[PDB]
């Protein structure tokens, strides 16, 4: 039967997927070092991709691709879309956004001339190491911002912030979309039909999402707003494949991924991030990690519907 | 993406593609490290070789 | 014209040796009685291929080249085979017992006591030479003699040759293929002691090269034979611009000039296409801008590593047959819109490209068929440090242990060799990361 | 590479002549000594064992030695007695006993000089001796003391030359004398000091396959003397046939011996035989990784593997050979060690043994080799703390000091294997 290692206590998510794969009885957990498996559920900084497919007779999977932190870093994932001709120079679901090679003086020219233009200024600062909460600074004044940038230890990433957000309107609430998208061996990009808006645990799932959509708005999730998630899922995925791709390579890589958009008034979405290493709705981690292990792990390990839209191209 | 200094011949020919622009120990003590080893296996061996003198004069005195 | 003298050291060297001599001859049109019929030249030239023959005065063509073994049953071989006249019997040094897989044994205990005799017999193929640009090691980084008599023959040929280039052509040890497990000591303190006296260093895994024949060869149990022969189909797509006619790598020390910047990282990673069967009844053959293309899977690379995770240094393209500038040109374009190829900030980001127009030759009887052209790509990129870091970390997990370092102790050595290597290793693993990523 | 043979003692000279005679029909050599085979396979690596005569005779490069004339007797009188070299036929004519301090202190060593006469003579011979074996119990008195006296005594005079020994372990089960865990304990220290390796053959083992597996309901010692031939053929056949790599005796040790004194190795065998079914390769890996194949008693999953090398011999297909393999071991890899990468290395000859289509030999260096010390130790304890039968050694010179360090290095050796056990 088939080995795995779990390199990660940590991961929510993959603690599910090792319990269910050795509840399938084909599947053997081997000690954290051992090189000899089959599947890496691998740790989240300097995974060892450099040791992965020189093990004779093992074909390894590993679930993560290197190089997607290009993608999943607030600063890497603004180089990503200003530089790279796949997304525009200014794509139109992505908000303006400012590394502080450095672009001081852009975003201070920009944001002058919104100054005199007297109708939108309000930007936010974060960076990549946000203390799960700690971190964030929304300001009106971009001086408080950029004093306090240089007293801070790491780099930093101005945005424009949404200034005029969706209300989910009984309530008048501000919300985020968290969408869940799998990318298997051969690179086919699944979207998890289930979503969470962030009632109970301030968690909203797309049922309630949509028939609100429908009574409210006349409209659907489908239509007003789960198309353009797809072409920015589709977009950004498609614009690193070369870069990630273990189509031809000696080891093979699937990863979950964690798209957070958010919408505005005229129901236009937008990215916020991408995190490589999400978690996942405690009511959905029974169907969501078996369809990673359906999808992901038995489509290379095979033994002997579906809740995901694969989002071709 | 400019070729450049194109050499050519009866047997081929040679050029260069640019795409972007920019932005010892002495034999001494060679010889005076391989006799520091031997050497070292040469106490080693004495050890051994006088400790097997030693069960030598066990069995002479059993 | 200026001489290069070829040294094979342990049997990994000298079964490459043979490949390459089989190879070189073949492709120079010499029979395996050394008469050359194309070389009017009789008795002497300065011709081009004269820098790995030297000729005799009844036309027999000599390779510059020394056969050194610890043990000679490897070498008997050679001296009974199809080209034992080929050689006289001074390139063929033998001992009679062999290092036992152990560097302490090859370096330190018999090494000692045939060095001065093969630097003699060295010294004699020197002393044939007009000029001597300097040598070309073949060697195993797993072997007991192909690492600590390497190490001992590279130190001192520094010293006796002080100026005068040295390459290497070293196997990275693969556990498919082997016999040992002690190879990532012998190749820690080989790389170690012999870093600071090689010029540039082209490594092979014995891994890629099993994994090449048996899916592009339809081997399912490679022998040292295909292997070999695939080494030397690389190695003379390698030398052929010092055994020919041409403007690159014309040099020993322009090797070095153009794929290291940096001395310590001198391990450039090789790729080559097209590796197409024999037994292919009729195959398609494959374009300029096919080849070129496939000098970046990979699943062609002498090393497994990913070049997209890492930059490169320098780079050339060395094609042999039917290639012409304006072909290598359009395909160079082509591939860099679509893939991942970053360079250092300083570094050109550009191809030095070299072309032979007689296309590959190939053993016949061999398993690599015929093809018009070929191409081998030389690419100094920082990736190649996921090979040492593998290596490293075998070596980590067996010393945390100490095991089977008292074979290495029993004939010396002492455990401050052990650690002295592994932490140059370390420093030249980061080495490689901060040239590497950012 | 020639290798010098050296059998000592009852079991040792028995189990020597049944190798011999095993090795000779698989090179084709008739007990005259002349070739009469069908293949140059069987030729080109026959002078490692064997040296050549006058008329191209091949002579085994074996010592024989014993402190009685009895078991050299018969081995002189039985199928392959006139293929041994008169003058490598070395005796006493008392004997020793069943007594280590005759055989190491007393007795032997009246005879010690004239055995190393021999073992130089023959050693003088050989364009580069890469080593020597020997084949002994260390259970009884010549065997036993006499052979680990002879081996200090050659460590001295070829102090850089490999010596390894096929040693029968005593066991209750099959017993000669009471006296066995003592002769047995004082052995066994020796050899920790004094073999590069030391393939354990457990009496107990091979007469429980004797009795459980082939069905032999009174197994004679001939009846284990074919499974020990057999696994001895097995061990050496890498050296002895020319498809295989190039390693010395020194090689093979170095790659297989991670720490000095940790150097006992359990043999196994498959299939096991006394039938005509075409045994497949994963029954050969299955049955050889399977403890009722293995000649030590002892349980390999109470231990992990340091080393493992297996020879198949027989025609059959590399690839599945090499699939099973890789089975065997990514199944049940918690029993080999993670910090030795790729220790399991497989060899397949050409050439298969006789009577048997496919075979394969194990060699394993594993820590689960402790419980046959403590085994011993058990049984020597059992006496010593109450001095029984010492009398037999003190009158021989023997101090109770003697016994009492003889039972502290073997219990320090039980520990040593118990610290890398644990070791992650
Ligand atoms: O040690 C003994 C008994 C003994 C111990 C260990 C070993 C051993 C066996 C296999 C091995 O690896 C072999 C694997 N490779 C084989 C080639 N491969 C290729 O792919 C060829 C390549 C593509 C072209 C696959 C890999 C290493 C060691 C062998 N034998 N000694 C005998 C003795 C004992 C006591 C007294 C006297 C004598
Ligand atoms: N490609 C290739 N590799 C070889 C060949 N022979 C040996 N090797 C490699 O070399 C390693 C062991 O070193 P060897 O070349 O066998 O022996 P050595 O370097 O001469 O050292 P000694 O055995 O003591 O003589 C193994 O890991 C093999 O992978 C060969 O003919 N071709
Ligand atoms: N396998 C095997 N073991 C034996 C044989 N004969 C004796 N033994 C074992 O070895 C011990 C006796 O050793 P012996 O051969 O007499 O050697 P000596 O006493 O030194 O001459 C006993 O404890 C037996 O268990 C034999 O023919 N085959
Ligand atoms: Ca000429
Ligand atoms: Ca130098
Ligand atoms: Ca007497
Ligand atoms: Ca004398
Ligand atoms: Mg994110
Ligand atoms: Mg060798
Ligand atoms: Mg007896």
């Amino acid at each position: 039967m088939y080995t795995f290692v779990v390199r990660d206590e940590n991961s929510s998510v993959y603690a599910e997927v090792s319990r269910l794969l050795l509840a399938t009885g084909q599947w053997k957990r081997l000690r954290k070092d051992n090189p000899r498996f089959n599947l890496m559920l691998g740790e989240r900084n300097r995974l060892p991709f450099g040791r992965l497919g020189h093990e004779p007779g093992l074909v390894q999977l590993v679930n993560y691709y290197r190089g997607a932190d290009k993608l999943c870093r607030k600063a890497s994932l603004v180089k990503l879309i200003k530089t790279s001709p796949e997304l525009s120079e200014s794509c139109t679901w992505f908000p303006e956004s400012y590394v502080i090679t450095d672009e001081r003086e852009v975003f201070l020219a920009a944001y002058n001339r919104r100054r005199e233009g007297r109708e939108g200024n309000v930007w936010i600062a974060k960076s990549s190491a946000g203390a799960k909460g700690e971190g964030i600074l929304i300001s009106s004044e971009a001086s408080e911002l950029l004093d306090f940038i240089d007293e801070q230890g790491q780099v930093h990433v101005i945005q424009k912030y949404l200034e005029k957000p969706l209300l989910l309107e009984p309530g008048h609430r501000k919300f985020d979309i968290r969408s869940w998208v799998l990318v298997d061996h051969l690179y086919n990009i699944y979207l998890y039909r289930e979503g969470v808006l962030r009632e109970e645990g301030n968690e909203m799932f797309f049922e309630e999402f949509n028939q609100y959509l429908m009574d409210a708005l006349n409209t659907t999730l489908e239509n007003s707003i789960l198309l353009q998630i797809k072409h920015i899922i589709r977009s950004c995925l498609m614009c690193i494949e070369p870069a990630i791709s273990t189509k031809h390579l000696h080891y093979q890589s699937f990863q979950l991924f964690g798209f957070d958009f958010m919408v505005d008034e005229e129901l236009k979405v937008w990215l916020i991030e991408v995190n490589g290493a999400p978690a996942c709705a405690q009511k959905l981690y029974a169907e969501l990690c078996q369809g990673i292990v359906d999808v992901a792990i038995s489509s290379v390990f095979p033994l002997a519907t579906s809740i995901f839209i694969k989002l071709h191209h | 993406m400019e070729v450049i200094e194109l050499n050519k011949c009866t047997s081929g020919q040679s050029f260069e593609v640019i795409l972007k622009p920019p932005s010892d120990p002495s034999l001494e003590e060679i010889q005076k490290k391989l006799e520091a080893a031997e050497e070292r296996r040469k106490y080693q061996e004495a050890e051994l070789l006088k400790h097997l003198a030693e069960k030598r004069e066990h069995e002479r005195e059993v | 014209m200026r001489e290069c003298i070829s040294i094979h050291v342990g049997q990994a060297g000298v079964q490459i040796g043979n490949a390459c001599w089989e190879l070189y001859c073949l492709e120079h049109g010499i029979q395996p009685d050394g008469q050359m019929p194309s070389d009017k030249t009789i008795g002497g030239g300065d011709d081009s291929f004269n820098t790995f023959f030297s000729e005799t005065g009844a036309g027999k063509h000599v390779p510059r080249a020394v056969f050194v073994d610890l043990e000679p049953t490897v070498i008997d071989e050679v001296r009974t085979g199809t080209y034992r006249q080929l050689f006289h019997p001074e390139q063929l040094i033998t001992g009679k017992e062999d290092a036992a897989n152990n560097y302490a044994r090859g370096h330190y205990t018999i090494g000692k006591e045939i060095i001065d005799l093969v630097l003699d017999r060295i010294r004699k193929l020197a002393d044939q030479c007009t000029g001597l640009q300097g040598f070309l090691v073949f060697h195993s980084f797993g072997g007991g003699t192909g690492s600590g008599f390497t190490s001992l023959l590279m130190e001192r040929l520094s010293v006796d040759y002080g100026k005068k280039s040295k390459l290497e052509f070293s196997i990275y040890p693969a556990p498919q293929v082997s016999t040992a497990v002690v190879e990532p000591y012998n190749s820690i303190l080989t790389t170690h002691t012999t870093l600071e006296h090689s010029d540039c260093a082209f490594m092979v895994d014995n891994e890629a090269i099993y994994d090449i024949c048996r899916r592009n060869l339809d081997i399912e149990r490679p022998t040292y034979t295909n292997l070999n022969r695939l080494i030397s189909q690389i190695v003379s797509s390698i030398t052929a611009s010092l055994r020919f006619d041409g403007a690159l790598n014309v040099d020993l020390t322009e090797f070095q000039t153009n794929l290291v910047p940096y001395p310590r990282i001198h391990f450039p990673l090789a790729t080559y296409a097209p590796v197409i069967s024999a037994e292919k009844a009729y195959h398609e053959q494959l374009s300029v801008a096919e080849i070129t293309n496939a000098c970046f899977e990979p699943a062609n690379q002498m090393v497994k590593c990913d070049p997209r995770h890492g930059k490169y240094m320098a780079c050339c393209l060395l094609y042999r047959g039917d290639v012409v500038p304006k072909d290598v040109n359009a395909a160079i374009a082509t591939i860099k819109t679509k893939r991942s190829i970053q360079f250092v900030d300083w570094c050109p980001t550009g191809f030095k490209v070299g072309i032979n127009y007689q296309p590959p030759t190939v053993v016949p009887g061999g398993d690599l068929a015929k093809v018009q052209r070929a191409v081998c790509m030389l690419s100094n990129t920082t990736a190649i440090a996921e090979a040492w870091a593998r290596l490293d970390h075998k070596f980590d997990l067996m010393y945390a242990k100490r095991a089977f370092v008292h074979w290495y102790v029993g004939e010396g050595m002492e455990e401050g060799e052990f650690s002295e290597a592994r932490e140059d290793m370390a420093a030249l693993e980061k080495d490689y990361e901060e040239v590497g990523v950012d | 590479r020639e290798i010098v043979h050296i059998q000592a003692g009852q079991c040792g000279n028995q189990i020597g002549a049944k190798f011999w005679e095993v090795i000779s029909d698989e090179h084709g050599i008739d007990p005259t000594g002349s070739y009469h085979g069908d293949s140059d396979l069987q030729l080109e690596r026959i002078n490692v064992y064997y040296n050549e005569a006058t008329g191209n005779k091949y002579v085994p490069r074996a010592i024989l030695v014993d402190l009685e004339p009895g078991t050299m007797d018969s081995v002189r009188s039985g199928p392959f007695g006139q293929i041994f070299r008169p003058d490598n036929f070395v005796f006493g004519q008392s004997g020793a006993g069943n007594n280590w301090a005759k055989g190491h202190y007393t007795e032997g060593a009246e005879l010690v000089d004239s055995v190393l006469d021999v073992v130089r003579k023959e050693s003088e011979s050989c364009d580069c001796l890469q080593g020597f074996q020997l084949t002994h119990s260390l259970g009884g008195g010549t065997g036993s003391g006499m052979g680990t006296l002879l081996i200090s005594k050659i460590r001295e005079e070829y102090p850089d030359r490999i010596m390894n020994t096929f040693s029968v372990m005593p066991s209750p089960k099959v017993s000669d004398t009471v006296v066995e865990p003592y002769n047995a304990t004082l052995s066994v220290h020796q050899l920790v000091e004094n073999t590069d390796e030391t393939y354990c053959i457990d009496n107990e083992a091979l007469y429980d396959i004797c009795f459980r597996t082939l069905k032999l309901t009174t197994p004679t010692y001939g009846d284990l003397n074919h499974l020990v031939s057999a696994t001895m053929s097995g061990v050496t056949t890498c050296l002895r046939f020319p498809g295989q790599l190039n390693a010395d005796l020194r090689k093979l040790a170095v790659n297989m011996v991670p720490f000095p004194r940790l150097h006992f190795f359990m043999p196994g065998f498959a299939p096991l035989t006394s039938q005509y079914r075409a045994l497949t390769v994963p029954e050969l890996t299955q049955q050889m990784f399977d403890s009722k194949n293995m000649m030590a008693a002892c349980d390999p999953r109470h231990g992990r593997y340091l080393t493992v090398a297996a020879i198949f011999r027989g025609r059959m297909s590399m690839k599945e050979v090499d699939e099973q393999m890789l089975n065997v071991q990514n199944k049940n890899s918690s029993y080999f060690v993670e910090w030795i990468p790729n220790n399991v290395k497989t060899a397949v000859c050409d050439i298969p043994p006789r009577g048997l289509k496919m075979s394969a030999t194990f060699i394993g260096n594993s820590t689960a080799i402790q419980e046959l010390f403590k085994r011993i130790s058990e049984q020597f304890t059992a006496m010593f703390r109450r001095k029984a039968f010492l009398h037999w050694y003190t009158g021989e010179g023997m101090d109770e000091m003697e016994f009492t360090e003889a039972e502290s290095n073997m219990n320090d050796l039980v520990s040593e294997y118990q610290q890398y056990q644990d070791a992650t």
